[PDB]
């Protein structure tokens, strides 16, 4: 029963769609997660965003808050910032404890640092002049103290949370020139000189970005506004899903393919390598792939080393279900291969009345029976401390 | 058997490696060899093997194969798509191969010149040696009318090494002799506009890549310092003190930056890493952007090939038409040699006052 | 409409920006503009917006909102609990004021000296520039019985960065002028506890404290220095040699150490932190603890009027009197800027040799 | 690259991966003795002084068991292990040690469901007696005793 | 009820065994772990030479 | 109470800190305390506290105890077992009681020197002080064939920061007066291979290791400069440049390296650790083989009373015979200290210039 409760939960035939598919019901909450922008690589992920460097445009800018602070700041060359257009709702934390930081009249320690959300027509990558950031404005500020660090002649900030929650409601952005990106650097209401600070941003600090959206997937190398489940399978090399964001809908797809994994686990018992029912499916698509024209060499593998093969990719599997959204994935090639036997192995709980393993209970009970004996002897112990009249 | 369609960060890695040589092509008459040229069958790109005729990704580096049995391929790309990816490959090799040559030849006169002619040269300045470039290497593909792209690659083993020796022995005996090699530039920029071109060098006109379209055939060029040997009013301590590169791309041994030659093979310059990196490395002065250039029509065929679907799942959001207008606004980051741009920042001593011409190469005290 | 209580973090947050009277306050009548000076209706405190009426909050500014909100305001908040603070905030605001003037001030009579008669006192030391305390901010509250802290406050600009410039311009200008001054002490504990005091000066009295319970107007105090000059033994050599501020401040373009004048308004001298280490700030010598004692009063009304679920998890271990407590024992940690001990350790001139009297500020070597 | 902190340089996300088939390698004489290295590598030979690692093992490694076959007991893959001397075997150095196919990390996940299923069970407080925990008395008396 | 269940899924007899229990029979799903071979220990590591 | 044996990383840090003979031991009759021989109850491993008489761990060092409760013990260990290791524990106690007491009266009869009369030595150079080898540590069984390890141990207070103390001085007062003791050796290879010997000298044994079977009693051996006195050739100018060990170990407070002596006690040569390294530590240089073939006896025992896949478990491959196995592949790097080899490599006067016998230590310039 629990075993079908899991293929209720899985809906398998939508899991394992290569059709369109209405991208509310697959999806599912986001998860909030922790980068580097200093860390971070734009180039092999299509979302990161970051100022190309040799631009080298570094200008002061000042602008006042709803409370009417007025703050001095100057973007710099090389500076990256987050691409807020497009991505949705947002709230983000900041940590700089540990970064040195340190101007030769100015002490890090003490000194305040903000967030800053710039909305403009003009690309920021494009922007080569003090009016094109926009409506620039610092959403959140953090002033704090820095002490000695463990290294030697180290001093280390302290623990930081620069925090803020960003919403698209917020912007209202009407216009799609206009493009709003967040920013990580020291924010002052004086004027602070430029040659003193080098620093192209804070953002080479801790960072946590929770997700107010869970709506952006893509596949394919690409962007997509809804999800194909077969398209997801095997789409992701390790470096590309490490690339992929846990808005992905890899991610999603391979918390359904571990409740599916659970239920094949429950379905099949049986030892690595050995044949069994679970396979069936797998062996059934591997002989129609060998009855398949070989495109280029065409090669004839026996059934036996079939089922072979079949247990070692099976095992593989119940290793790692989630090796399933590999880009090419050689162990996990066959989309509709793994849409069959999910079919298959609900209907294998679904055909499953009442079998069971008797060799596992029956050495528990001969242990339970030497339990028996060293309890019967105990109480035999404690007979002669007690014994019945 | 179903295929995937590259990824960007696998194209990307494509282009610098044709660019770069180093490459790994299987062709059914080479195999995995491409010193011998034949259309290609199958190619690796980013960590992965790609089928030419369905341009699908055939294989990855974890598995080895003999050979690909029979399997689905469209077969539906033009080759004329993709054969600039086999032509600039081959082109690589070769330019690679004169280089080392040119090289092999300027150092084997220096090493042949005896250490006591090489002090009274120290005692007196001048050109230490010069070869004829009308008489050099006619027999390269480039330098022969008869010889062609096509035609087989030379067998190459042990170049890099032999190269990086070569070079920094040149270099340190030079540094030591103080003389002044005419084959080299301060800024590379300046060959294809800056020294001033007159007659052959006036005839010269430089397509800036290396490409099916612009003829690569071209003469020895070296700068024309000729003329203040025979005016020796300018002195040898002053040709130290300004003409020597260590003046101008700083010291040798003191410094990472890298150091630019005359562009010799067909109008092509070359490039070579600063002492202080510890290897050299060599690039011929060729913009990344006409490597991107070079792929935006295979980019519209592709886009044609492939569903959209699929595309959205393999390059992700903004489809290839957008990966290449990211891409286009990364030609400037994504394929950029670090040492092309690691030369010595400025030259207080300034090029104009000495032109370029097309002549035998020499080293002056 | 309910409202919540505010962090003791919060609460220390809001105590150091009032004591450096930068406290964010919003009135219906002014909005968030403090220059006329109204009861707080909000104010912003340790990250929080706090309501002035019913102490609650529950807003940010990530979401701007026009006005307060239509609020369930308990009114049970009493204006003299907290008046002491808008007080203190807006009398640092005034003050602050009074001392840009009086920078401004001095730098345009540094800068009324010819070069000529400049180089002749720089060679043989002497009186260069003296101002005339009588013309420092006469209008103030410091100087003036008729200002008030309840008065509208100055209209000023980059009152912060003209104080900068100039202290950097003067400090430069004396470091080139090698001048010593009468209005710099090296040790702030000497100008309540040790100089001796010259007339008027035994007269003053310093609260140490910012409490409308003392006279805050009074005249610039200066070292009398007069018999310094007076004295033979220190010639100009003698005086480079052990009272030129460098001795003891060291080069205000090489040096990290703080610099700190006399009282030269409200009985308070003004630190400068050290330029190398980034930029000056100037902060009058306050103790923490004696601003965590007039919240006292407040932290008492508070108790009185708030649940206790609320307070302690609001205002922590102990409630608000227990953070009050633990707060004084760490006042120290949390209420003392490092400034204070980035002085020099080297005085060779000294604080004490001769009298403090109110006088005109000069620098002379 | 180069970090926001001055003087400190970022090497860009890498993700080298590795597959270890010990079937692929198909060990059949035991003197072959299998080995893993991870370094900078390349075609020629490196000048030693260039490069004076001994490895490049100084990096943060992800591992994903590709067998699911094998379970570490006594520094030892198991056919069949026994639960009751696996009870409070493992010091928390040897714990920490242990490999992600450890039977004892197994046997806690085992644990820390009966865990779980005695709290459901009983809602005793701590000093507080309960039909569960009296046994327990009884055994501890009987230890004392014998 | 379901207490009962969760005891049996856990599965007494295995848990508190005495006897030897097969591999298969006793190991559940494993978790992947990090490391970084530089800094581990040859003191307390046997699958490293 | 059933017991089980601790795990391997705990066996090899025991048996490390047993050869430091920090062993800690429990018996009845002295408790915790070692410094009266007793036959020990239980015993401490790494942290743990382990049964002697059933060889099962009980319990940790973070609970301590004062008694042993009546357990099931299996009581087939044989004290013999482990009683050689209690043995070789007491010895080295004893070992260390004797350099203590050697390092007070060298550096008593050093400080007794007078300031002109060692002026006077350092004009003319040559032992300032000599002590008869007879006279050293008589009392002691290392010089009396009647003392035992089986005598009570002499009892020591604060012993490591006396001895630390003791070197310290001893060393500086050398370095202050570039004196030279004829008691210091720049290698160890030569003390056991490489000093030349001289009569009996030659039939001194070093062992090389701790065994019962060879006499721990022995004459104090050093290097001979009677023969240097008598050259010409090594004046104290001549002994400045290179016999001090100054030139050879660097400067005692400006260096890390360790410093080590004649083996002067029980055919051993101390070693020091160096200055720098903010101690000075006193170790001999023995190899950890012996101490590994020790624990063989107890591995046959231990297999005989343990379950199989217990052993596997806790000694890990190979079981305790598979965990030896792969020990003593790792005896050079498991058992082998750094502080072995923390020496300076470089030693310019070198070794083997004089020869090494049993004789009066001294100090000479």
């Amino acid at each position: 029963e629990q075993a079908m409760d899991l293929v209720t939960a899985a809906e398998p035939e939508i899991i394992a769609s290569l059709v369109p598919v209405p991208a509310p019901v697959f999806a599912i909450p986001p998860k909030p997660a922790d980068y580097n922008v200093r860390t971070l690589k734009i180039d092999e992920a299509t979302w990161l965003r970051m100022i190309p460097k040799t631009m080298g445009t570094l200008f002061q800018i000042q602008v006042t808050d709803n409370t009417g602070t007025n703050w001095h700041f100057n973007l710099r060359g090389g500076t990256r910032v987050v691409n807020l257009d497009q991505i949705a709702p947002m709230r983000f934390v900041l940590d700089l404890g540990g970064k040195s930081y340190k101007e030769t009249s100015w002490d890090p320690n003490g000194k305040k640092v903000g967030f800053i959300v710039f909305q403009s027509k003009i690309p920021f990558e494009l922007w080569t002049a003090a009016s094109q950031i926009g409506q620039a404005t610092v959403v959140n500020y953090v002033q704090l103290y820095a002490e000695d660090s463990s290294f030697t002649a180290q001093s280390i900030i302290a623990t930081t949370s620069l925090a803020y929650n960003y919403e698209p409601e917020q912007l209202n952005k009407t216009d799609p020139e206009m493009n709003y990106y967040l920013l990580a650097t020291f924010i002052d209401s004086a004027a602070i000189t430029p040659t003193n600070m080098t620093q192209p941003d804070v953002w080479d600090a801790l960072l946590t970005m929770s997700p107010l959206s869970a709506g952006e997937v893509t596949v394919k190398g690409a962007v997509v506004s809804e999800v194909v489940p077969a398209e997801l399978i095997g789409s992701y090399t390790p470096e590309s899903l490490n690339a992929s964001l846990p808005n992905d809908a890899a991610r999603c797809m391979i918390d359904r393919a571990s409740k599916i994994a659970e239920a094949i686990k429950i379905d099949d018992d049986a030892g690595p390598d050995e044949y069994s029912p679970n396979s069936v499916p797998i062996q059934g698509q591997l002989a129609i792939s060998q009855l398949e024209t070989g495109y280029g060499v065409r090669i004839f593998n026996p059934k036996g080393i079939l089922s072979k093969i079949a247990s070692r990719a099976m095992q593989a599997f119940i290793g790692d279900p989630s090796t399933i959204i590999t880009q090419a994935a050689p162990v996990l090639s066959d989309k509709n291969n793994w849409i069959a036997l999910a079919q298959g192995v609900k209907t294998s709980l679904r055909t499953k009345s009442l079998s069971a393993g008797v060799k596992t209970a029956v050495s528990k009970l001969s242990s339970s029976e030497s339990i028996q004996n060293w309890t019967q002897g105990f109480l035999d112990k404690v007979s002669t401390h007690f014994p019945a009249p | 058997m179903e295929v995937c369609l590259p990824n960007g960060h696998q194209i990307v890695d494509l282009i610098n490696n044709a660019f770069e040589g180093r490459v790994s092509i299987y062709s059914a008459q080479e195999g995995w060899d491409k010193t011998i040229s034949a259309q290609p069958d199958m190619m690796v790109c980013g960590g992965a093997v790609v089928c030419m005729h369905c341009l699908g990704v055939v294989g990855s580096l974890q598995r080895k194969l003999k050979h690909l049995p029979h399997h689905r391929c469209n077969q539906q790309i033009r080759h004329q798509d993709y054969v600039d990816v086999q032509f600039a490959d081959r082109v690589t090799a070769h330019w690679k191969r004169g280089m080392l040559s040119f090289v092999c030849q300027m150092h084997a006169m220096m090493n042949d010149v005896s250490p006591e002619d090489l002090d009274r040269v120290r005692t007196e300045g001048g050109s230490l040696v010069e070869l004829n470039w009308l008489q050099v290497d006619p027999n390269s593909m480039f330098r022969s009318i008869h010889s062609s792209w096509t035609d087989p690659l030379q067998v190459v083993d042990d170049l890099d090494t032999k190269l990086d020796q070569y070079w920094t022995a040149l270099n340190l005996m030079i540094d030591s002799s103080d003389l002044v090699p005419n084959f080299m530039m301060r800024d590379p920029s300046h060959a294809f506009n800056g020294v001033r071109l007159e007659g052959d060098a006036r005839q010269t006109q430089f397509s800036r890549t290396f490409d099916s379209r612009s003829s690569l055939e071209w003469g020895v060029m070296v700068y024309d310092y000729s003329e203040l040997e025979h005016d020796p009013s300018k002195g040898r301590a002053y040709r130290k003190e300004l003409v020597t590169p260590a003046r101008d791309f700083g010291h040798f041994g003191l410094s990472h930056y890298s150091r630019a030659t005359t562009p010799i093979l067909g109008k092509m310059p070359a490039v070579f890493s600063g002492m202080l990196t510890g290897n050299c490395k060599m690039y011929p002065f060729i913009k990344g952007t006409a490597k991107l250039k070079t792929v935006r029509k295979l980019v519209d065929s592709v886009n044609h090939a492939w569903g959209v679907e699929k595309i959205r799942y393999a390059l992700g959001p903004g489809g290839m038409t957008g990966w290449y207008n990211r891409t286009m606004q990364q030609a400037p980051i994504v394929l950029t040699p670090a040492a092309l741009t690691m030369f010595s920042d400025t030259t207080k001593f300034g090029d104009l006052d000495y032109p370029v011409m097309i002549g035998d190469p020499m080293i002056l005290g």
